[PDB]
């Protein structure tokens, strides 16, 4: 009466746990990769 | 300069803190030499830090010498 | 949702433009202006808003509406700057793109100031703060166009857009590259810029290109050397005018060809009709503008606002000219719609 | 794109698995209902708690970041609609204290159950009902939390623009907020009948 | 065993690594952020700089609330664990994780924009502060429902 | 300077500069600006206007 | 036990409870923010003083009550210690998605009609009606999912 | 924050003792105390010459709390002794009052005896043991409740004599009691039960220690039922603490609004101010965590910089010894300043 | 059962559940559109407002067909039902379900466009009308097919 | 049995919703772009209205294909039908289906163009009748290929 | 039945679909993208009109190598036909309707091209009949591979 | 074994892996973000050169973190170790790692804007300095972290 000899349910938590951490990084990551530098408050202006 | 005095600062601090560190060294003190992973030398380490005690005394010296020079 | 992530980076600067915004004269204050019988009473009006004591360096004597005209874009000039100093990602992209506009208006100046031999620093004064670039002053080296594309204008921002000179070539010119520029402009925002947004700036980049298109297509009717293949090549691709419209203005000889080619679209009918042409327009981009301000989580807003201000220093100068020479019956004939 | 490739490929490798489960005559091995039944309670349990909590701050924080930003900006000229704009960092706030609200309700039933009574019908529902109340109020509380913070970006622009104005939005407000009120409502109902783990 | 299955620390390991890791990524991102702002406002201004570093430490504070939560989980862990006490410090790692991302992005976005509003106006300053103070509670809440779970992991595990 | 050199001249160019130690009051601008001294060469005399 | 009711039928009863709720939440969320822009956008151009312009966000609330009293009616029907028949929890599940994925529909069409008509009907109030009659016919689709959620609880209870 | 209004009691006089000994619980750490304390001992010693001297502005800044930081630095010193670390070693002051087993092998694991109590501070036994941080996480955690607890109290008092000062009987009746009942009878109660709870001896009584966390939480979930008795008649004294902190949310959100209306805008402020008030009287209370989360950072940190760095260098020998000693110490009061004084200090 | 699995009425349930969510997907695209071109074009003309309301109602007759199929699958659901059965509503459900979200996709476009263009031209209201019915029957079409499934779906059905 | 399990029904039942899901999503395909093309030219020409609708026809006859197929797999749906019939139903449904929807793809993209081409020259009409067709034929191969496949779904069937 | 299983059906089944689906979705894009460009040409040169639509023709031809490969598919399907048979019938029609899809996308932007230019220059006609070409046989080719393979499906099958 | 499986280096393997590899990305994002800033503000300003690069030196600091984690974790890997062991190198590796990831993001985001933003504003560089200790010591707390766990790796672990 199990659900698999490879795909057991402690497997399967480890996996599911996995996934939503890894989504969790994942979606913190697409976060933190999308911070760019307000350039041009920092740059000085050639402008006369 | 300010490296003269910086240079005096953390020699002074080093001259201090090295040889209480070196004392507790020789003294085998608990928190020093109690754990197995701590060195097992003990008054050898103690020699060690002594002498780098020394070396910064050295540095303290001279750049104390330099500062009031300068 | 426009609201979900729009705050991350453009909350401070929409918030700040927004402000911006509701620095914009109102109905009563245009009235007080008008109400101004010289111009030192207009500058006490104007004090009494927004603008503040943005005059109070100039001397009563001293005060002319070249002056206030060029204190109040100033004044518009520096805010533009500070937006854009805060912005970053694609909105620094979009605000960029707003400034290739004013590239392409002071590439013109500096082009048609060298052909006519006006002093180099006097254009350089004369230029578009906005719109500035580094090798700017070195326009004047040239009056050849592929001169100064090698020269210059192949580092610039303005080179996607090219893909000796007399007056009439520097207005083909410059028409071409506002073609090229609002295109690209016009592809950059539906690529790269949110729904609400994407939705207002195409509207309002569709409008400047038909105002553009009909304007090019009247007056090309009192000219002999603007071709039939030439008026193709000025004629903007993005506008509600394109491509149906677009085709006829680009192939019509009479005044009568263009008003049928402007019956096509709902929008523009009654332009040709009745009124100034450019009042029309002028009418139609402030409404736009005005529309623009009721979407809250558009970076949109930053050109609405940019617009509103560069038809409010006409209104402002307007009101200073019918002031200065006395003409208080074309006092009221502004555009304003906040 | 490459995601939406990986969605493709993870779909294409779905179907094909199941169909080829299906047609060897092993369709039943696919057991969503044994997984269920031989999964701890404890990793539902804990999981409805954490996600409860976590997602309602990350709606709180989301419209404390946008209301925030937009009180912000709109501050730069009207520096007065700060001291009543704060109401909508209260609103997002409250989201937060929701979900903070349900995980301890929640933690309380999280006692050790017996080896033998560790699968039973009430540790199993123990399970389920923890698990599908924290992700009701946790999802509602984010959902809340951004929507009060977008009415509260508004509620900051209109006030800066006029000083009347900021009341209606603030009713809207109210109105948003009363979504994370009846998720914490439900997330309750759902766990009321629940049994600590025994 | 049926109780203590020899992946139960997995979840505990992991409830560590997830405490500080999604706590150092909303401090990260809440440095970043503000950082930038800081940057760019002491252009200009630069005697607001001390004065505009609030937003940076009320970013680190969320990362040592996952540091805590890390500490706890990991001095909880162990070889023939209980199933429960490693859901238990899963549980309190994601909740204090998830809360300090959440945090410390909230802290960022509205550091960044309250350093250049105090640049235009020195009165939002104060606001900034309120603001930043409502948004760092948020990895509290996350540290302190953390705190329960840890609490309830010692409970008749056998 | 020398990226517009270069492209003027169509490639085809010796351009020498050479930094100079002090920075040089300008009255334009009011800064104590950094300068290079530099040397072009080229045969034409509308080429040296240019 | 029973083969009709495994003891992991409550996880499906439970997944409709948090589908109701959180969906119709979504749709409410939707509409009330989206409708708030719209009623923010009428403001400083033509403040009313009558506020009719609530409806919106009124109906998008409605969509919420409508989530509520599904998820309330089903999570009334779960007991540990009643028989929860797999088929029940299907049901559930069933009134959970109809209600929530209805709501949020309605949600969307009602956001969309408020942002863009709130306006014109208070500009003009002889769009009044009409606007009003399109947000009825947006209301109507979780008045839908609510009757079918209504059907299959009672459905799924006997 | 703020100018204080006119007579009211001034908040710096409380500060000057209540900030750096706040600033020390989250900077316990006699090494990094004395350095500190140094610099302000350089600043406040030459005071006379740095005035009419020209500073600048970190300089100015440290000038101006050169006070501040003196007894940030006075108080990081005894709060370092408290938790009896210096740089991330402990002191062996007094006798321990743990005696590890008389005989063990190498690897062993032992488990220590209470043979009495460490005089003051930590008591050095835990310095090196595998369960350290789990005493004393439970240690910071209650001392920051506790702390927390006492300034909140001192400070509610002293809007209690503002109220005196101002002659605002209806401010005690219907804002000061009820908010003292409701702080007092419910976290007052938790801070009186984590002292109780530390003075019985749960072991030799044979009785199991209440986890006073879930002893909180069901005092409210599940009020007259008690899991572990701390203490007799504890089901009737909670929840008579329960109707009194539940009863005291009415009399603030009613009795002055009441009294103005049956002896308007009264009754909003009020409402608002009771709403602020219970959800502070929570949140501030978890708000002193951040007192243990800072100090155990800060030994994390002090830890980190002394097992890496200068602890690698008493391993060897010879003159690669002594360079590389002398190099790691630079190594280590360089990233002791810039890191463990500089950022945790700020 | 063999023939009557416990899992069985899942199918069904999905299948009901797909009949509303599609349907009111495609009914709240088709009704948003389609309002958000009655409000651009009424801003102008105000008395064309009740003639554009017309898609609106195309969108929700297409909620009706999905709300129709749901009642009649809950009506057939059981908890003894068989695995045929539940096919059958799964299909029935997906049928209306999907070709009402196509109906109500194109009804939101045809819609938003034809009041768009018949704000200007009084004559293309009736070719609005038109495209719609023919953007509506769509929906009928699935509809239709999910009435004949149910009709089927507990026809000479074996317990 | 083993050649008709529990289960074939499934993919029977799946094939007649996806016959008219498939046509109906190209048909409104079809629909909304034709009627898109139709409501922007019959605003100045609304005497053309009645010529440029039959793109709108075309889709709409490609969701008839998909009725058809749908109706016909429906009616040899069973609950003990064979696994092959079951196979067969999908493939007949998959193929009207998938067909109709590219047929429906090309419908609303050459009628768009053609509408949008004939208001402007008269000629083009022909030539986008033309082409129309040729889409249209696309969608009636895949319903002769559904009609093809679903004759032989219960011939020389057993068990 | 160890070597003809009941689900053989099923590849025979999804290649008789595949032929004629992705051989119809080709033909639509070339059809799609060749008629774009013939009303786009026609409004100012009618007279090409019937010299343009070749390019919908060469589409049209690869629906009818996708119809022709999946009729005899469909008549080489059985319920105890053999999997070697199935994965023979689903390799013609992958073949077949892939190869046509590449085809008919070939033949659009082709068309598509030569339509638009052929109004500009006559004599590019036959150029663009020639790349035409080329793409069909594209096309072709994957209706040889099909016939080929189809005629493999039941030579020699146990 | 049941607790020392043949699959537990498994995880310690890819936990030194991920201690450095993670740690090594950070300091690469850290390096180029940082580089590009100084290398655009050292073109006018070469003077600050050696003053801007304080950045890349925590971004390598970063790296250092991950490679004495990895190293540590690499000399507890062993072929009989326990599960519970290669949890514990897991996350250590993942903390110090993906810690370090985060303070790399924020060194190169913080490095690249105050080295630009100090060559026109001298006094700008205390500021970036103390913003860039704070991102350094989000590494350090995941050394922290990482070495608190590797402490626990083999620590009342039996086969």
């Amino acid at each position: 009466d199990i659900l698999s000899s490879i795909w057991t349910e402690g497997l399967l938590m480890c996996l599911i746990v996995s996934a939503l951490l890894l989504f969790i990084l994942i979606v913190a990551l697409s976060w933190i990769s999308n911070l760019d530098i307000t350039y041009g408050a920092l740059e000085k202006s050639t402008n006369p | 300069t300010g490296k003269a005095w910086c240079c005096t600062v953390l020699s002074a601090f080093g001259v201090v803190i090295l040889s209480v560190i070196a004392h507790l060294f020789n003294t085998n003190h608990e928190s020093f030499v109690g754990s197995i992973n701590d060195p097992e030398d003990g008054p050898a380490v103690a020699h060690t830090v002594y002498l780098a005690a020394l070396v910064y005394l050295v540095f303290f010296v001279f750049c104390g010498f330099q500062v009031y020079l300068a | 949702m426009e609201g979900v992530y729009f705050n991350i980076d453009n909350g401070f600067i929409e918030g700040v433009v927004r402000g911006y915004r509701n620095g914009l004269l109102s109905n009563n204050q245009y009235i007080n202006l008008t109400q101004c019988d010289t111009l030192e009473d207009l500058k006490l009006q104007l004090s009494s808003t927004d603008y503040g004591n943005f005059l109070s360096s100039v001397s009563s004597e001293s005060l002319t509406t070249s002056l206030i005209q060029e204190y109040a874009s100033s004044k518009l000039y520096h805010e533009f700057n500070y937006i854009r100093d805060q912005s970053s990602g694609s909105t620094r992209k979009f605000m960029d793109y707003i400034t290739y506009g004013y590239m392409i208006d002071n590439v013109a100046l500096m082009i048609t100031g060298t052909i006519h031999d006006r002093d180099k620093g006097e254009i350089l004064q004369r230029c578009h703060p906005l719109g500035w670039f580094d090798t700017l002053p070195t326009l004047s080296v040239a009056t050849d166009l592929e001169s100064l594309y090698e020269t210059v204008l192949v580092d610039t921002p303005l080179a996607p857009y090219f893909k000796e000179l007399d007056d009439m070539n520097i207005e083909i010119i410059r028409n071409k590259l506002y073609k090229a520029y609002l295109e690209d402009f016009y592809n950059f925002v539906t690529e790269e810029i949110p729904e609400p947004a994407k939705e207002c700036m195409q509207t309002l980049l569709g409008f400047e290109a038909d105002r553009r298109s009909i304007n090019i297509a009247l007056n090309s009717l009192q000219s002999s050397d603007i071709d039939p293949d030439l008026k193709s090549d000025l004629l903007p691709n993005i506008g509600k005018l394109y491509p149906l419209a677009t085709f006829h203005l680009a192939q019509a000889q009479d005044f009568e060809g263009v008003r049928a080619a402007l019956a096509n679209v709902y929008e523009y009918r009654g332009f040709l009709e009745t009124g100034n042409l450019e009042d029309h327009f002028y009418q139609l981009e402030m409404e736009l503008c005005r529309d623009a301000f009721t979407q809250q989580f558009a970076i949109s807003t930053v050109w609405a606002w940019m617009k509103s201000k560069e038809q409010e220093v006409r209104n402002i100068t307007w009101i200073a000219e019918c002031i200065a020479q006395n003409q208080r019956e074309r006092i009221n004939n502004y555009i304003s719609v906040y | 794109s490459f995601s939406h490739f990986l969605y493709y490929l993870v779909l294409i490798v779905v179907i094909v698995y199941g169909l080829y489960k299906l047609f060897t005559g092993h369709g039943s091995d696919i057991n969503f209902g044994k997984f269920l039944l031989r999964t701890s309670p404890y990793m539902w349990a804990n999981l409805g708690i954490a996600l409860c909590v976590g997602l309602s701050v990350v709606g709180a924080a989301w419209g404390i970041f946008i209301t925030g930003s937009s009180m912000i900006g709109a501050g730069v000229r009207a520096p007065r609609i700060t001291t009543k704009n704060l109401i909508s960092i209260i609103f997002c706030e409250v989201v937060a204290i929701y979900g903070l609200i349900i995980a301890i309700v929640f933690s309380s039933k999280l006692t050790v159950a017996t080896a033998e009574n560790m699968y039973s019908k009430s540790n199993l529902y123990t399970g389920y009902s923890l698990f599908w109340a924290g992700i009701t109020v946790g999802a509602s509380n984010l959902i809340c939390g951004i929507a009060v913070g977008i009415t509260g970006a508004t509620a900051a622009i209109s006030d800066a623009a006029d000083s009347a104005l900021f009341v209606k939005i603030l009713v809207i407000e109210i109105f948003g907020s009363i979504l994370g009120l009846l998720g914490l409502i439900v997330g309750l109902l759902m766990a009321g009948k629940a049994s600590e783990f025994q | 065993t049926e109780l203590c299955p020899v992946y139960a620390p997995f979840f505990g390991a992991i409830g560590c690594a997830s405490a500080i890791i999604f706590t150092s990524l909303g401090a990260a991102y809440g440095t970043a952020k503000s950082g930038v702002g800081i940057c760019a406002t002491c252009v200009l201004r630069p005697d607001l700089l001390f004065k505009n570093i609030v937003p940076v430490i009320m970013a680190g504070i969320i990362a040592i609330y996952g540091l805590v939560v890390s500490v706890l989980v990991c001095y909880s862990l162990g070889q023939k664990q209980a199933l429960y006490t490693g859901f238990i410090q899963l549980g309190a790692g994601l909740s204090v994780g998830l809360s300090g991302l959440a945090a410390g992005f909230a802290i960022g976005i509205v550091g960044d924009a309250g350093v250049r509003g105090s640049s235009q106006q020195p009165r939002l300053f104060v606001g900034m502060i309120l603001i930043l103070i409502f948004a760092e509670v948020l990895g509290l809440y996350g540290l302190i429902v953390a705190l329960l779970l840890n609490s309830r992991a010692t409970q008749d595990v056998v | 300077l020398e990226q517009i050199l270069w492209r003027v001249l169509r490639g085809n160019l010796f351009f020498k500069t050479v930094e100079i130690e002090q920075p040089v009051y300008d009255v334009k601008t009011r800064e104590y600006k950094h300068k290079n001294a530099f040397i072009v060469f080229s045969h034409g005399d509308l080429i040296i206007k240019r | 036990s029973n083969i009709y009711a495994p003891l992991y039928a409550p996880f499906f009863g439970f997944a409709g409870c948090a589908a109701a709720m959180v969906l119709s939440c979504l749709g409410a969320a939707i509409g009330t923010a989206k409708s708030g822009i719209g009623i923010a956008g009428i403001g400083t151009f033509k403040p009313e003083l009558i506020m009719k312009s609530l409806i919106p966000v009124v109906m998008s609330g409605i969509l919420a009550i409508y989530g509520l009293v599904v998820a309330v009616l089903i999570a009334g029907n779960l007991s540990p210690t009643e028989d929860y028949t797999l088929f029940n929890g299907f049901m559930h599940l069933s009134c959970g998605l109809c209600v929530g994925f209805a709501c949020l529909s309605s949600g969307y069409a009602i956001g969309m009609v408020g942002d863009v008509g709130v306006r014109k009907y208070m500009h003009q109030p002889r769009l009044f009606v009409g606007i009003v009659l399109i947000l009825i016919f947006s209301e109507v689709l979780g008045l839908y999912g609510m009757i079918v959620a209504l059907i299959l609880n009672t459905r799924g209870s006997e | 924050y703020g100018i204080a209004q006119y007579r009211e009691i001034n908040a710096g006089l409380p500060t000057i003792v209540t900030f750096p000994f706040m600033f020390a619980i989250m900077f316990g750490d006699m090494g990094h105390g004395f350095l500190m304390t140094l610099a302000a001992l350089s600043l406040v010693l030459n005071e006379k010459k740095i005035n009419k001297m020209k500073r600048g502005e970190i300089f100015d800044m440290a000038f101006t709390g050169r006070y501040i930081i003196l007894l940030m630095g006075v108080f990081s010193m005894y709060t370092g002794f408290l938790y009896n670390d210096i740089f991330s070693k402990t002191m062996t002051i007094f006798k321990s009052g743990w005696k590890w087993p008389d005989h063990w092998k190498k690897g062993e694991s032992i488990t220590a005896t209470s043979v009495g109590t460490y005089p003051i501070g930590l008591d050095w036994a835990w310095h090196g043991t595998e369960n350290a941080l789990l005493f004393s996480n439970s240690y910071k955690m209650k001392l920051s409740i506790l702390m927390g607890f006492i300034h909140m109290t001192y400070s509610y008092f002293f809007s209690l004599a503002n109220h005196l000062y101002f002659n605002s009987m209806i401010d005690i009746i219907g804002n000061f009691i009820p908010g003292l009942l409701f702080m007092q009878g419910i976290f007052g109660y938790l801070s009186v039960c984590i002292v109780y709870k530390w003075a019985v001896d749960w072991v030799k009584d044979g009785k199991p220690a209440p986890g006073l966390l879930n002893m909180l939480i069901n005092m409210f979930l599940s009020p007259g039922t008690i899991d572990d008795e701390l203490y007799p008649h504890q089901a009737k004294v909670q929840v008579f603490l329960l109707l009194m902190a539940l009863v005291c949310i009415p009399w603030l959100l009613l009795v002055k609004p009441l009294h103005f209306k049956f002896t308007g805008d009264i009754m909003i402020h009020q409402v608002i101010h009771t709403i602020e008030f219970c959800l502070n009287c929570v949140s501030h209370t978890a708000s002193y965590l951040r007192l243990w989360a800072l100090s155990l950072a800060h030994a994390q940190l002090s830890s980190v910089l002394w097992t890496m760095t200068i602890q690698i260098a008493f391993g060897f020998r010879g003159f690669v010894g002594v360079f590389m000693t002398v190099a790691l110490f630079a190594m280590w009061f360089a990233l002791t300043c810039a890191v463990l004084v500089l950022m945790e200090g700020t």
